[PDB]
C-alpha cells in the first residue's frame, strides 16, 4: 500500500503543478517513473542569479509524504547553502519536513533560497563568510557563475 | 463550491476526508492520514508544528456529514 | 438552491440554533459556540448537550474548519 | 440583560418552529406581550385512557433558558401517577436529567408520551400507580371517567 499512497498524491501535485506552476519554476517527471523528476527554476528576477536555467533532480520514496524527496542541483551554483556536487541546505528537505508541503512549496521555498541566502546555517564556509564580509564580491562571483554554467 | 471542497479538504491525502478526527490543536485530519504520522515518534501537526498525541483524538462529524452533503451536489 | 438548508444544519450550534460562532468542540467530539458550552460548563458537574457524556471546561479546541465554512455560506446567502 | 436578549433570541426562534410545525395534538404560545410566560393546549393521546380530553398548560422561561429548563405544569385536573393535583409534571427532563439542546416542542412531545405510557416507577401520586400495577382496568375506568368530567 506503501506504492499506491504516493504515486496517488504525486498525481494529485502533478496535475495542479502543470495548471498553476509556482512563478520561475517548472517540474514533472523525467518518463514512466513518476518517482523520479526533472525541474527548471529560472534565476529569481533582480537577484545575481537573474537570468540563469538551473535544473534540478527531485527523487521520491515510496513514503511521501511522511518523509521528504532528495531534492539536488546538477547546473553548478554560487550559493552558501548549495555545495560542489549540488547538495541543498534547506530546513524543510531535511529535519523540518511536515507531509502538508507539497513539491510546489518546496520549488518555491528552493527560489527564496536563492533570493535571500542563509549564511547563519552555511554548506560552503567560504562562500557564507563573503556574503557577510565582502556583499560587493560575492554578487560579483555568483553573476560569473550565472552567466556562464546557467546560460 | 470549490471554496467548500476547500474546507473539506484533508491536508496529509489533499482527498475529502474520510473519519475526519482532530487533535490538540484544533486541525483536523484523516484518521488514517494523521494515524500514520503518529507512528513516527515525536508526533507533531502537519500544519502548525504543535505537540499531539494519538490518545487525544476527537471525532469531526460535522464535517463527515458535509463531505457526504458536497458529494451528492457533485452527481448534478 | 434547495439544498443548502442541509449545509447549514450541519453549522447550527445545538444550544443558540444559530450558525457557530468560535465553534469549539469537546472530549466526545460534539461542537457548540464557545459562550454557549461554557455556560453549561461553569454549572458543576457538566456532561454533552448532545451525548451527555461527561466535558471539562479545560478541554476545548477550536473547530476551525466549521467557522471557515459558516462564512462560505453566509457569502452565499447575500446572493 | 445579555441573558435576556439571548433566551429571548432562542424563544422567539421556537416560538417560530411550534408554529410552523407543532408537535401532533399540542398548541402552544405566549399569553401576551412576555415572551417568557406561554399558555398551551394537548390533546389527550389517540388510543389512551385520556382520548377525547382537552387539557391546558402553563409553560414558564426564565432569562437563563435554555441553560435551564421551563416551568411547565397542568391547569386542567388528570388522572395520572406522574402529575400531582397543583399540576406539578414528574419528568426527567424538567428537572435533573434537563439538556440546553432540548426544545419546548421536545418537552411537549415527551408529555405526550408521559400521557400515553406513565412511569409508576416515581410516581407523584402513590395511590394512582400503586393502582396501575395492581388494578389496571379500575385505574384505566377512572381516567376515562377524570377525563370526561375535567377535560370535555
Ligand atoms: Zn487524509
Ligand atoms: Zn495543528
Ligand atoms: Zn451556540
Ligand atoms: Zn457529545
Amino acid at each position: 500500500k506503501l506504492l499506491s499512497t504516493s504515486a496517488k498524491r504525486i498525481q494529485k501535485e502533478l496535475a495542479d503543478i502543470t495548471l498553476d506552476p509556482p512563478p520561475n519554476c517548472s517540474a514533472g517527471p523525467k518518463g514512466d517513473n513518476i518517482y523520479e523528476w526533472r525541474s527548471t527554476i529560472l534565476g529569481p528576477p533582480g537577484s545575481v542569479y537573474e537570468g540563469g536555467v538551473f535544473f534540478l533532480d527531485i527523487t521520491f520514496t515510496p513514503e511521501y509524504p511522511f518523509k521528504p524527496p532528495k531534492v539536488t542541483f546538477r547546473t553548478r551554483i554560487y550559493h552558501c547553502n548549495i555545495n560542489s556536487q549540488g547538495v541543498i541546505c534547506l530546513d524543510i528537505l531535511k529535519d523540518n519536513w511536515s507531509p502538508a508541503l507539497t513539491i510546489s512549496k518546496v520549488l518555491l521555498s528552493i527560489c527564496s533560497l536563492l533570493t535571500d541566502c542563509n549564511p547563519a546555517d552555511p554548506l560552503v564556509g567560504s562562500i557564507a563568510t563573503q556574503y557577510m564580509t565582502n556583499r560587493a564580491e560575492h554578487d560579483r562571483m555568483a553573476r560569473q557563475w550565472t552567466k556562464r554554467y546557467a546560460t | 463550491l470549490t471554496m467548500m471542497w476547500e474546507e473539506v479538504t484533508c491536508p496529509i491525502c489533499l482527498d475529502p476526508f474520510v473519519e475526519p478526527v482532530s487533535i490538540e490543536c484544533g486541525h483536523s485530519f484523516c484518521q488514517e492520514c494523521i494515524s500514520q504520522v503518529g507512528k513516527g515518534g515525536g508526533s507533531v501537526c502537519p500544519v502548525c508544528r504543535q505537540r499531539f498525541l494519538l490518545k487525544n483524538l476527537r471525532p469531526n462529524r460535522q464535517l463527515a456529514n458535509m463531505v457526504n452533503n458536497l458529494k451528492e451536489i457533485s452527481q448534478e
